[PDB]
């Protein structure tokens, strides 16, 4: 997160770290054993961390635990990111509690102009590596379909929207992928892809989370 | 370019995803 602020210990509960060795990308919790995150984020041996702030240091409301299972959108596209979805099954259910809860799906696909909540670990600078140790985060609103398409010519599905500020400066960025954009307590957004970060023009580009509440109620209750 | 938010160790461009790059402090962006 570029621009952001600090958002407090366990106050985003549907946060997780996916983790290989360290911290490469986010994702939300959306029941005790199922997580939603962005496809490009796949790896082979995921494991997941809940109840999580400084991601250094155990503070004690942490929970780890491994992936079994890992389904990738069928209709994922790695070249184009068109479809970045995936959803990982976790090998026991988590605990629920007030550290650690589960974020809703949404009912419609939200407006433009509406403003949400981005979070995430990765790098705080537009130019330069500034990895944070806790969780940050960043009020942004929906831009819309033009804008977002002249910003990127040609690269703009109607599975994605831009969120953010034309004149630059705040943005999600590396090793936000995966995580949540949240507007009024639903999840709309999965962090996707940008060109830089927090550039003048160029704001990020998220999955619409509402093209998939049925593949993702279908998958989850399917396995 | 299009490049994904993955926080990705690299030590040469072609390490990274897509058309993200590979930069000074050893991660893709």
């Amino acid at each position: 997160i570029v621009g952001g602020y600090t958002c407090g210990a366990n106050t985003v509960p549907y946060q997780v770290s996916l983790n290989s060795g360290y911290h490469f990308c986010g994702g939300s919790l959306i029941n005790s054993q199922w997580v939603v995150s962005a496809a490009h984020c796949y790896k082979s041996g995921i494991q997941v961390r809940l109840g999580e702030d400084n991601i250094n240091v155990v503070e004690g409301n942490e929970q780890f635990i491994s992936a079994s299972k890992s389904i990738v959108h069928p209709s994922y596209n790695s070249n184009t990111l068109n479809n970045d979805i995936m959803l990982i099954k976790l090998k026991s259910a988590a605990s629920l509690n007030s550290r650690v809860a589960s974020i809703s799906l949404p009912t419609s696909c939200a407006s433009a102009g509406t403003q949400c909540l981005i979070s995430g670990w990765g790098n705080t600078k537009s130019s330069g590596t500034s990895y944070p140790d806790v969780l940050k985060c960043l009020k942004a609103p929906i831009l819309s379909d033009s804008s977002c398409k002249s910003a990127y010519p040609g690269q703009i599905t109607s599975n994605m929207f831009c969120a953010g500020y034309l004149e630059g400066g705040k943005d999600s960025c590396q090793g936000d992928s995966g995580g949540p954009v949240v507007c009024s307590g639903k999840l709309q957004g999965i962090v996707s892809w940008g060109s830089g970060c927090a550039q003048k023009n160029k704001p990020g580009v998220y999955t619409k989370v509402c093209n998939y509440v049925s593949w993702i109620k279908q998958t989850i209750a399917s396995n | 370019r299009v490049c994904p938010r993955i926080l990705m160790e690299c030590k040469k461009d072609s390490d990274c995803l897509a058309e993200c790059v590979c930069l000074e402090h050893g991660y893709c962006g």
